[PDB]
């Protein structure tokens, strides 16, 4: 609670550790509070040396004595936000490098900086040096890359933007199952079709010619026999032998650079995960608000050069009423946010012809950005508005304390839920006699919620599916909830999905084997 | 010569020195005494052992080292599913260049080498074990007449490589075909150090390597690391250190400023073993890291107990000779702190390979797969030196569910023979398992399998939960009077699971109303045995 970011004085710090803690014993691993300035600190021993002999006449241990020409070194927490200054700062840590220095405004993406610079730094930081110094070391240049996330967060265009800031050829292009055609001979041509410009150029030029990349999509379904360990399903592989033949082993090039692209990160085969083969792997995701804010003002720069776009509509107003919103969909509404603008001074009669009086004053305004946002675009991973529209009827209506009961309680989880960093997921079941109103109370709750992803699984739309297709829906369902900071689901009848019937049971023992495992099973991280 | 240390394979001086001493001594003797012996050549071997050790560069130095044309290469699968009557064809086109060879000046040549990469698949009718093998047989009795059927050439070497060695039939074997048959392993202490001082060799001669740089240490920091990925980090190493000379503009240009003094630093070899190379049979600070969410606290006796008895089977399975195999069974009541317990045991063994097969991974497969998974799991502990699995959850794997009952019988019979499997000599392994419910277990037999048990209780008095509430830290001293004025006279029956949930739910109530809340939720829930 008493977090500043003023700078203190190690200094002064180290001058007052003495002056208090003189003559008094310390251990490695000691924790103890230490007073400085009016202010309290908790300090944690780590090393321990003794002095050198005096005058007349660097061990490490682990206990000693403090005295008065004792040095003291400080050095901040991990993830500590104190400021400290002073000669008194001991500097051993890691780093890495100073990235150089990037201008991502230009190039045309926002909210990607550390998955830019690693890449940069890893595939590519060894093809911009001369052949000299590169044959001096002895290297073997990266020629693979993975990566991996939801739809529409600018994937392909890191790629294309990576291949023109170093002069090479126009990268070519595959789709994943196009390349799966019927027979052999034809797949395998194709295969073959693929790095004959490569071969040649390398032969025709030697170790000089330029990169060739190849820009490959879904590449979980060629290469893919994990899909068979399921409860159905099942197919040979064989194009992925190809494959792995030409990337690697005889005749191998060394001007090719295959980008691999998926959305199933799980769905991968070892084989094609090994040093050697492709090697670095990245993860895009949603965008957080000052990506939001950064990808709508590059979009909105040319209509700002020649003054089209008014004064009242502010820009960063916009990056907050937008929740989850994917990096195309931004794109989507600025498209969508002209239409309108420019569909009133349109005069037709008999033929649509352009309007001449007020052809000038041609400016979007704040009207047609709103009417965009609740109408032109939806949302994938957002908040629905017709899901928990039909299931509350006729509203809530008191008819004496259960309902605000429930109704507080539901209110009290929906907090913890959110305000909370030990407990991270909280499961609660409602309950009672049949034909009692226990799923208009719920979406009640959810909608009172707030959350910015908000979705309802319920067993009305999978009618006549099998066990096997539950499996999956479900499946999908709760792994859509791990992309957002925060989520609220709802489960339906759960009497339903088990396929319970008393003149038995004849339950489905492989949807309640996989219902119970889900309900125990934390985010990824901080979710 | 052996000069095995110029040629660019290090690690391996046995290995090689029987495979000379056995096969290829009498292809370097003076070719006057192996005619008038009449001693036979060898033409067959096979290499197998982990993936991504050096087989391959084995065999390239082998066929140089006698002076032969350029090694061939195939693939197992490739060969197999092609057009029918067509990969026949291939196979009698891999052997055409030494039959003309043969054909045209008889018993005077020189070697044709193959390497028959991933010969396991093709050659293999033994594929019946859980799904069902293919019919394939056209192409291993094609290769066996070819090889030796009723007709015989002496200008052939088959060297073979598979990662499965017990999938193999014994046709393939019988002496007179195939008969050499070795076993490469992983690196030890030594092989790491001899691996790290080749492939930067050309680095320190040029002086382009900083002299802190130590081998000696950057020896014993790896461990259980395959020999194919030194290299990795090697090539992670040198391209951190060289990103600082690129500084530049919209156009990338090298920083020719300071193309010199491109030095690299022990910090780089660290930063890249730390955060980039991720080793095989090595794991990492992420599946035990997750389990455990809150640390550990000393609420009472029972946990100095668990830990003791957890660090005395430790120290027995590493310093005993007579029982290379140790197993133990965790249980208690549910919401006790089972699984947040055996991966902080399992994380102070500093053992080289950690593994935690849990089922929350295996969403929906069938039972085949399962089995399959696990066995896999298991088979890659036999590997290292010494090892730790861990099994949580056992009664969610057999697929219990009390109505019927229904238990799955193909995945307790697995389970069973692999906990009294010893592995090959040498090695050591150590079992840890939790269950929930230890009624249902004993009827099955299971519990006589495991070597021991031990029993984790719950809070049972009011001096415990005092105390919890006092290390956790968030009740003042008042509040801790008034609820100690009320629980001290009387008996608690709560896990330490839920008095985490129990707490955070009363949290959230008004300044004046964290006590009340609190007092009534632990009459419902706890209290109630
Ligand atoms: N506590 C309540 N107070 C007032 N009206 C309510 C209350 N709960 C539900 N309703 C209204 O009654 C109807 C509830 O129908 P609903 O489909 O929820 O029935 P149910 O008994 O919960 O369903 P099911 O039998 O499938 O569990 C809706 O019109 C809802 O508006
Ligand atoms: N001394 C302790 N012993 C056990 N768990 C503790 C202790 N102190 C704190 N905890 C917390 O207790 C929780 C125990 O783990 P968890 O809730 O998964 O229990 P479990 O027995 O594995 O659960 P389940 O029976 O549902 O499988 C962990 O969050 C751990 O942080
Ligand atoms: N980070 C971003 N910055 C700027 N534009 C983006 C970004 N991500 C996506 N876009 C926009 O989305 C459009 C299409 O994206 P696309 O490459 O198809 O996404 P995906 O990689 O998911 O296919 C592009 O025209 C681009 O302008
Ligand atoms: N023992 C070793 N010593 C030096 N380099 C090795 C060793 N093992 C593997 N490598 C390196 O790994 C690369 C590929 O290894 P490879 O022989 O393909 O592994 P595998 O035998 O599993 O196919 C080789 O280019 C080689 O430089
Ligand atoms: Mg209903």
């Amino acid at each position: 609670k008493n977090i500043d970011s003023n700078p203190y004085d190690t200094d002064k710090m180290a001058a007052e550790f003495i002056q208090q803690f003189n003559n008094q014993a310390f251990s490695v691993g000691q924790q103890l509070v230490f007073s400085f300035n009016d202010k309290l600190f908790g300090l944690l021993v780590k090393d321990i040396e003794a002095m050198d002999p005096s005058i007349l006449k660097r061990q490490k241990i682990e206990v000693g004595l403090v005295v008065g020409n004792s040095q003291v070194a400080f050095e901040k927490a991990e993830n500590s936000s104190l400021n400290l200054i002073g000669k008194a700062k001991t500097k051993e840590n890691r780093q890495s490098i100073i990235n150089p220095d990037w201008n991502f405004e230009k190039m045309g993406i926002g909210g990607l900086d550390k998955e830019f610079s690693d890449i940069f730094r890893r595939a590519f930081a060894s093809r911009v040096f001369p052949p000299e110094i590169v044959e001096q070391m002895g290297c073997k240049h990266v020629k693979g890359i993975l990566l991996y996330g939801p739809p529409g967060c600018g994937k392909t265009l890191l790629a294309r933007q990576i291949g023109k800031m170093l002069n090479a050829r126009e990268p070519k292009v595959v789709n994943g199952p196009e390349i799966l055609n019927k027979y052999v001979g034809e797949s395998e041509a194709n295969i073959r079709k693929l790095f004959a410009d490569a071969e040649e150029e390398q032969r025709r030029l030697g170790a000089n010619s330029g990169l060739h990349i190849i820009i490959f999509d879904e590449i979980d379904a060629i290469c893919k026999q994990r899909g068979s360990m399921a409860g159905s399903t099942g197919v040979h592989d064989t194009v992925v032998n190809q494959l792995l033949s030409k990337i690697d082993g005889v005749e191998q090039l060394n001007n090719i650079l295959v980008i691999g692209m998926t959305n199933r990160p799980d769905l991968i085969d070892e084989a094609l995960l090994r040093p050697g083969r492709l090697e670095v792997k990245m993860e895009i995701g949603l965008p957080d608000e000052k990506g939001r804010l950064q990808i709508l003002h590059i979009h909105t720069a040319r209509m700002r050069g020649h003054q089209l776009l008014s004064a009242d509509v502010d820009i960063k107003e916009l990056a907050v009423e937008t929740k989850n919103f994917s990096g195309a969909e931004l794109e989507g509404l600025v498209r969508a946010a002209q239409s309108t603008a420019m569909n009133r001074h349109i005069k037709a009669s008999t033929k649509v012809e352009v309007d001449m009086e007020k052809a000038e004053s041609l400016q979007v305004t704040r009207g047609d950005f709103l009417a965009s946002l609740e109408n032109d675009i939806k949302p994938a991973f957002g908040t629905n508005q017709e899901d928990y529209a039909s299931y509350i009827m006729n509203g809530i209506i008191k008819w004496g304390d259960p309902v605000t009961r429930v109704l507080d309680d539901g209110e009290l989880l929906v907090q913890q839920t959110k305000n909370s960093d030990r407990t991270p997921l909280v499961s609660v079941l409602l309950e009672g006699p049949p034909h009692s109103g226990k799923t208009a109370l719920a979406a009640k709750i959810a909608e009172e919620s707030n959350f910015p992803f908000i979705k309802i699984c319920s067993p009305d739309k999978m009618i006549g599916f099998s066990e096997t297709a539950k499996c999956q829906a479900m499946k999908k369902i709760f792994d859509d909830a791990y992309k957002s900071q925060l989520s609220c689901v709802v489960v339906d009848d759960i009497e339903r999905l088990l396929d319970y019937v008393p003149i038995g049971p004849r339950f489905s023992n492989l949807v309640l084997q996989a219902l119970l495992v889900l309900l125990k099973k934390a985010p990824p991280q901080g979710r | 010569d052996w000069n095995f240390e110029k040629m660019g394979i290090g690690g391996l001086d046995k290995e090689f020195s029987d495979i000379f001493r056995r096969a290829f001594a009498s292809r370097v003797f003076p070719p006057e005494i192996v005619e008038q012996m009449g001693c036979k050549h060898v033409k067959g071997i096979l290499l197998y052992g982990p993936p991504g050790c050096g087989k391959t560069l084995l065999a390239r130095q082998i066929g140089k080292m006698l002076n032969a044309r350029e090694p061939k290469v195939v693939n197992g699968p490739e060969i197999l599913n092609k057009y029918v009557g067509e990969s026949e064809a291939n196979i009698r086109k891999l052997f055409a260049d030494a039959e003309e060879e043969q054909r045209r000046l008889g018993a005077n040549s020189g070697l044709h080498i193959i390497i028959f990469d991933e010969i396991d698949a093709i050659c293999k009718q033994r594929g019946s074990m859980a799904g069902s093998t293919g019919v394939h047989d056209t192409v291993v009795n094609q290769l066996l007449s070819k090889i030796d059927g009723v007709e015989q050439l002496n200008n052939i070497l088959v060297i073979g490589m598979t990662n499965r060695p017990d999938l193999i039939d014994e046709a393939l074997l019988r002496p007179g075909r195939l008969e050499v048959k070795m076993e490469i392993g992983l690196p030890d202490e030594k092989g790491r150090l001899q691996i790290l001082h080749i492939h930067t060799a050309r680095m320190r001669g040029h002086q382009l390597l900083s002299a802190d740089v130590d081998i000696k240490e950057l020896a014993v920091e790896t461990k259980n690391f395959s020999g194919a990925e030194l290299e990795g980090l090697v090539r992670a190493a040198q391209s951190t250190a060289m990103n600082r000379h690129i500084k530049a503009s919209t156009k990338v240009e090298v920083d020719m400023e300071k193309a010199e003094s491109l030095q690299v630093t022990r910090g780089d070899f660290l930063a890249s073993l730390e955060n980039d190379i991720k080793p095989a049979f090595g794991t990492n600070q992420e599946d035990y890291a997750s389990y455990i969410m809150n640390g550990i606290i000393k609420w009472g006796d029972p946990v100095t107990r668990v830990l003791d008895d957890g660090e005395l089977l430790v120290q027995q399975t590493k310093n005993s000779d007579r029982t290379p195999l140790v197993s133990v069974l965790l249980e208690g009541p549910p919401h006790s702190g089972k699984t947040a317990l055996a991966a902080k045991i399992a994380e102070e063994s500093n053992f080289p390979f950690i593994k935690i097969c849990s089922p929350d991974k295996m969403i929906g497969f069938s039972e085949t797969a399962k089995c399959q998974a696990m066995k896999k799991i298991f088979d890659d502990a036999y590997k290292s030196q010494l090892s730790c699995v861990v099994v949580d959850d056992i009664e969610r794997l057999l697929d219990y569910v009390p109505i019927g009952p229904r238990f799955s019988n193909l995945v307790l019979q697995a389970l069973l023979v692999l906990l009294k499997k010893a592995p090959p000599q040498g090695r050591k392994l150590l079992i840890i398992g939790t269950t929930s419910r230890k009624d249902v277990l004993q009827e099955m037999e299971m519990l006589n399998a495991f070597s021991t048990t031990i029993h984790v209780p719950n809070i049972a008095t009011g001096e415990q939960l005092l105390e919890a509430l006092e290390l956790l830290g968030n009740f003042k001293d008042k509040e801790r009077t008034t609820i100690a004025q009320q629980v001290k006279g009387k008996k608690v029956w709560i896990g330490i699971k839920k008095l985490l949930m129990l707490i955070e739910m009363s949290l959230q109530m008004d300044p004046e109303y964290r006590v009340r809340k609190f007092l009534a939720l632990l009459r419902e829930e706890g209290a109630s045995p």
